[PDB]
């Protein structure tokens, strides 16, 4: 029966093609007059039309390169692969589907900084530290393989109280009472910033001594907050999961401790490491609070994690409870326990795509399998991945009129993943036949209307 | 506590004036001063810069503030080129108490060379002023050197008069942060001043002995307070130890004569600084002092479950039995410092039980510093505060930290209520907060006819022959209160005869004169137990309302005019701050004095069909009855359609009544209102017919619809059910 090829006045094949996926035009001057040239094809073959003079293109999705998904990113043979060529045929007004995966093959970028107490109440203690200091990126290197790593030191804030300043030459070497050689005592240091060398750490580390100070609580609150207030100085990494390792083996100085100093203006949570890699602020700025440190720590995503000897491991394991999500490891010859920790915190441990150049005519629906072969439409990502974890997004191309541009293209990509799919878009729109009717030669036959002379 | 216009105090920049405050009341003269101390002002002695001072400042005489003249002297020499002590960048003013005609300032941050060695140690000197003669005490500058012994004892942290002149005296960094406490008497302190004598000892003195080895750095004698806690009539020490136990706080109670320890008090969260600061001052008016003890970092759940630092405050009532009974209060805001300072005030309002001021130095606004005041009640505390104090100045360079310090407990202005101080060193200010007069007024309202008749017309209505009925109202005031007060109040008092009827629709009752629901009056009130009295008469209006059903309510309200009111200082007085300022009651056929008549209504038509296309007459019989008591301005309401015109009451009929209709048309609806009784007495029956003519001529109605109903003013059951009645259309 009529249908709304036979109904919409189609005078010519491109008119045919345009009006309707479903519409074909015979080309054929056998067919009876009258019969409608514009129809289902299925009506054009009941109308005997010929089957080459039936103009019925059909969109395909042919594919061009489909290089196999990578296992492991540390292979040396071929390129990592995680998401790589199509090809797309579209008549107007058409829709078309594909398929596409995405694997995380890559390992996880990792930040690890290093936080270490210069005070005389560690000399036993150095050694480990510097161990523990090696082991961390012998241990990191082994799993992942985007480790930046770096440290800085802690003593206690340079004023009086802690400082020894009887004496006018044991400034310089606060071992003097004891007639010993020391450095002079400081606030915080950043010494190295993240880098993935690891021969240039562990020189450094290595290349560490201790100060001397007074009070056994040392200001190593100063340090995490600067550590973490500190984004360009330190060298985080936007991507990267992040973490500061602490040391210690005495208590900690805590909030308004430093009115015994003179000091009593609060902690103003701001970075103030100068150019000189020191804390240019730990003779006016009282120690921060847990509150803040906390507050802190989760708007810069760092996961706090204690290394501290035995004598003082239940009381920062108590500190721990108020500070959640930090855990605390035990300092000694076997790092083991503590090289746990950080095992855990990588082990603990998001897919979204973006489109590039997308053609204004063409439209794009997204349905998102993401585990457990369920498919939600109209969205575009997928969250808690892990290693081996492949998702698959089907997208559907659907485009508007006829573009002027007969062949488009288009790239779909992962955010931060690289790896894309070059889309080819060609459009179909004009039919081979259209490579007399206007009463004999009477107009100009075009668009399917007869321009008269 | 007057907020409006307070006294303000500043120093030069940067000096922290206002770290410490407190009030001097010299017994020689009479005028009250001000001290403020300001920890790091420059002075005049040689060779000498932040050597801190404390000023004195005058109040009332054009608030000019000076320093006091402690000590003219620079560093002292131990030998020639060879510097004794060290009094640059001290801490002079980090904590001034004053007790009579003694001033007792300290600076804890005070370095002097060892006698036995060249050598830097704040160890805290503090200068004791009487009348004129200005000494020195310093209790930690002893032969127990080095921070294992006094070397670094920061003497002059905390500081506390007693009641017997014993000054008590802590410091924190005492035998390795391990803190001690020291008192001594006034009289031998200045007795045994020697200036040439750097190690001077006394006789009667209390002091705390080193501990073991596990009580180390624990920052006893941060805070200082002393009351009775023994029965024994002598204050006892109480002292602030923010850093015992593991981090979670301490609170150290010792008594008063040989220095034992009666009471401890445990926290509950590390790191959350309990004991930072501390008080001693009964609260619920019992006798027995209870303390105050602040925990300004404390963390507790938060709304989504997590921890947020708001500030806790320990209160402890004391009991004879010994035990202390505690409660606590949490903080308002995150990172506010909830529990930093609490200053008592004592009986700020006169209410019989004394009150207390604590402060969150970095809540409210632009975290300018907050003040929170609460009210003794018995057996606790007021949790919620009655008045709320504000920072005004923002930040310049240091976070102002208003109500980082404050001084409360006497009566600078002399008018029988204690004022407060308050420290903004953060923006080096200092303001006067003086308290205001608490009035308690109560009104006595009461009208005789509680429920009145309007048939009781004996009340002539002025200017007119026509007669009402009017009612008694009689209402008093009376105003008690202590302190300074001017012997008369001149109240406004103002009352309205309606209320409830929103939109002001309608009001039934009008005063005797000049007729109105409201009148305003100003009386004057002597304090005291004059129950001063006055009476109006007032009437309602017979036909012209629709509405008995809501009681009549009087009210009454009074506001004191507090411009003629204050002294002569400007300090305007106050009203009671949990008095009612308005007192309402309400005013109301039977033994209960209510009219209920019970209305209920037939309808009868004489034609059952009308005819489409011509003019219809449709005579409706209506049988109208109130089964109940009397009904008030009764009447019916027929609902017609709109073809339906109304021509009149059947007279010709002796049965049916010849009733008083109008026809009304109000807001497009079309009623016939039938007058059929004022009082609609019980038990009458009222049957009447109404002829109607119809132009009925749409082809898609069936029928047409009428509704009637009697509608009443009365009270209960003023309107009958809703009766519709429907005469089929005929072809
Ligand atoms: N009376 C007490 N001892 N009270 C407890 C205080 C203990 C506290 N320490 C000690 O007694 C022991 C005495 C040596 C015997 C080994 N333990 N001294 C130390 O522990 C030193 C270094 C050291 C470690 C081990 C052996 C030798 C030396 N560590 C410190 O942190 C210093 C100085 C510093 O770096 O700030 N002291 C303080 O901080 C507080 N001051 C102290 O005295």
């Amino acid at each position: 029966g009529p249908n709304i090829c036979t109904t919409r006045g189609v005078s010519s094949c491109q008119q045919c093609l345009a009006v309707s996926p479903m519409c074909a035009w015979c080309s054929d001057e056998a067919l009876p007059l009258g019969s409608p040239r514009c129809d289902l094809k299925e009506n054009l073959l009941k109308d005997n039309c010929a089957p080459e003079s039936i103009e019925f293109p059909v969109s395909e999705a042919r594919v061009l390169e489909d290089r196999p998904l990578s296992d492991k990113g540390s292979g040396d043979s071929s390129q990592v692969t995680q998401v790589q060529r199509i090809a797309l045929r579209l008549r107007p007004d058409d829709s078309k589907n594909f398929s596409i995966q995405v694997r995380q093959v890559e390992d996880y970028p990792v930040d690890i900084y290093y936080l270490m107490d210069l005070s005389y109440s560690m000399k036993d203690d150095l050694w480990s530290i510097q161990n523990l200091g090696t082991k961390l990126a012998t241990q990191m290197r082994k799993l992942t393989s985007n480790l930046r790593i770096g440290f800085g030191a802690f003593v206690d804030k340079p004023v009086s109280p802690y400082m020894y300043i009887s004496p006018p030459e044991a400034l310089e070497n606060p071992c003097y009472d004891m007639k010993t050689t020391c450095l002079p005592m400081f606030g915080y240091k950043h010494v190295l910033t993240l880098t993935d060398q690891v021969t240039r750490f562990n020189e450094e580390v290595k290349k560490q001594s201790v100060s001397r100070n007074r009070d056994a609580p040392e200001g190593g609150f100063d340090a995490i907050m600067q550590a973490t207030v500190c984004d360009e100085k330190i060298g985080w990494r936007n991507d990267a999961s992040h973490l500061l390792v602490f040391t210690t083996d005495a208590k900690t100085h805590i909030a308004l401790d430093g009115r015994l100093a003179g000091i009593v203006q609060p902690n103003d949570g701001q970075c103030h490491v100068g150019s000189d890699n020191h804390y240019s602020a730990s003779t006016t700025m009282d120690y921060p609070s847990l509150g803040l440190m906390t507050e802190k720590l989760s708007q810069k995503n760092i996961n706090l994690i204690f290394a501290v000897t035995e004598n003082v491991v239940n009381l920062y394991q108590n500190y721990s409870e108020l500070i959640p999500g930090t855990t605390v490891g035990v300092l000694s010859m076997d790092s083991s326990n503590v090289l746990q920790l950080i095992v855990d915190a990588y082990g603990k441990i998001k897919v979204e795509l973006e489109v590039r150049d997308l053609p204004e005519e063409l439209s794009l629906s997204f349905n998102a399998t993401c585990l457990n072969n369920e498919v939600i439409p109209g969205l575009k990502s997928c969250m808690g991945l892990k290693i081996g974890d492949t998702v698959s997004f089907s997208i559907e191309a659907k485009v508007r009129g006829c573009p002027q541009e007969k062949e488009k293209s288009f790239t779909i990509k992962p955010v931060g993943f690289k790896d894309s799919l070059i889309v080819q878009v060609t459009f179909d729109c004009d039919c081979a036949c259209q490579a007399h009717r206007c009463n004999n030669g009477n107009g100009t036959f075009e668009c399917g209307v007869c321009r008269c002379g | 506590l007057d907020v409006d216009s307070p006294a303000e105090y500043s120093g030069p920049e940067g000096s922290y004036f206002g770290f410490a405050v407190d009030f001097f009341v010299p017994s020689a003269s009479s005028r009250m001063f001000l001290l403020v101390g300001a920890p790091k002002a420059n002075t005049t002695q040689p060779g000498i810069v932040e050597g801190g001072q404390v000023l004195k400042c005058d109040w009332s005489s054009t608030r000019r503030c000076q320093p006091i003249e402690f000590d003219a002297t620079g560093n002292r020499d131990y030998a020639k080129d060879d510097p004794l002590e060290f009094k640059s960048h001290q801490w002079f003013g980090a904590s001034v108490r004053s007790k009579q005609d003694k001033i007792l300032a300290c600076a804890p941050l005070y370095h002097w060379r060892t006698e036995m060695k060249q050598e830097r140690e704040p160890v805290g000197t503090c200068f004791l002023q009487d009348g004129t003669k200005t000494v020195e005490y310093a209790p930690c500058r002893s032969q127990d050197i080095d921070a294992d012994g006094q070397g670094f004892c920061q003497g002059g942290f905390s500081i506390d008069f007693t009641k017997a002149d014993r000054v008590l005296l802590g410091g924190p960094g005492s035998f390795y942060w391990q803190g001690q406490l020291i008192s001594d008497q006034v009289a031998e302190i200045v007795s045994k001043y020697d200036p040439n004598v750097y190690s001077i000892k006394y006789n009667n003195q209390l002091a705390t002995r080193t501990a073991q080895a596990i009580f180390d750095d624990s920052y006893l004698g941060y805070s200082v307070a002393v009351g009775d806690f023994n029965g024994d009539g002598i204050d006892d020490f109480v002292s602030g130890v923010p850093r015992a136990a593991r981090t979670l706080g301490m609170v150290y109670i010792y008594d008063g004569k040989n220095m034992s320890s009666l009471y401890n008090f445990t926290g509950e969260q590390m790191a959350a600084y309990f004991g930072f600061s501390v008080a001693a001052t009964d609260i619920n008016g019992d006798d027995y002092a209870d303390v105050f003890i602040g925990a300004p970092l404390f963390m507790d759940r938060g709304s989504d479950g997590k921890l947020q630092e708001v500030g806790q405050v320990s209160v402890s009532l004391q009991r004879a039995s010994g035990d202390f009974q505690t409660t606590k209060l949490n903080g308002f805001e995150v990172f506010a410092r909830f529990g930093s300072a609490i200053a008592p005030l004592g009986d700020l309002d006169q209410d019989g039980f004394n009150d207390i001021a604590i402060a969150a130095p970095y809540g409210g606004e632009d975290k300018k510093g907050i003040v929170y005041i609460f009210n003794g009640r018995s057996t606790g505390l007021n949790a919620v505060p009655s008045q709320i104090l504000e920072g005004q100045w923002a930040a310049r360079s240091m976070p102002p930290s208003f109500g980082y310090s404050m001084k409360g407990a006497t009566d600078i202005d002399k008018n029988g209520y204690p004022d407060l101080i308050v420290g903004a060193f953060g923006v080096d200010r200092a303001i006067l907060y003086r308290a205001r007069p608490v009035i308690t007024v109560n009104a006595g309202l009461e009208v005789y006819p509680s429920i009145l008749n309007q048939d009781n017309k004996t009340c002539s209505l002025p200017g007119t022959a026509l007669k009402v009925s009017c009612f008694n109202v009689r209402f008093c005031l009376k105003a008690d209160g202590k302190g300074v007060l001017p012997r008369k109040l001149n109240f406004q008092v103002e009352l309205l005869l309606d209320k409830l009827k929103q939109k002001g629709a309608i009001r039934r009752a009008l005063f005797l004169y000049s007729r109105s629901p409201s009148h305003s009056k100003n009386m004057t009130i002597s304090r005291g137990g004059l129950m001063q009295c006055e009476e109006l008469i007032a009437y309602l209006r017979e036909s012209e309302f629709r509405d008995k059903l809501t009681p009549i309510t009087i009210f009454m309200e009074y506001r004191l005019d507090y411009r003629t009111a204050a002294d002569t200082t400007g300090l305007q007085p106050i009203l009671n701050q949990f008095t009612p300022a308005n007192i309402s009651r309400q005013a109301h056929c039977g033994e209960d004095n209510v009219c209920k008549p019970k209305l209920e209504v037939s309808v009868d038509s004489d034609q059952k069909k009308i005819y489409i296309g011509d003019d219809n007459p449709l005579t409706l019989i209506v049988k109208a009855q109130n089964q109940g008591e009397g009904a008030y301005e009764a009447e019916l309401i027929v609902s017609i359609p709109l073809q339906a015109d109304f021509i009149g009451v059947v007279r010709n009929n002796e049965a049916l009544a010849r009733l008083s209709c109008a026809f009304k048309t109000e807001n497009q609806t079309r009623q016939v209102v039938c007058d059929l009784g004022n009082p609609m007495k019980a038990g009458t029956q009222l049957l009447a017919g109404l002829r109607f003519s119809v132009h009925q001529q749409s082809e898609m109605d069936t029928s047409v619809k009428f509704d009637l109903q009697i509608q009443s003013s009365n009270l209960f059951d003023k309107v009958s059910p809703v009766v519709s009645h429907k005469v089929d259309l005929a072809v």
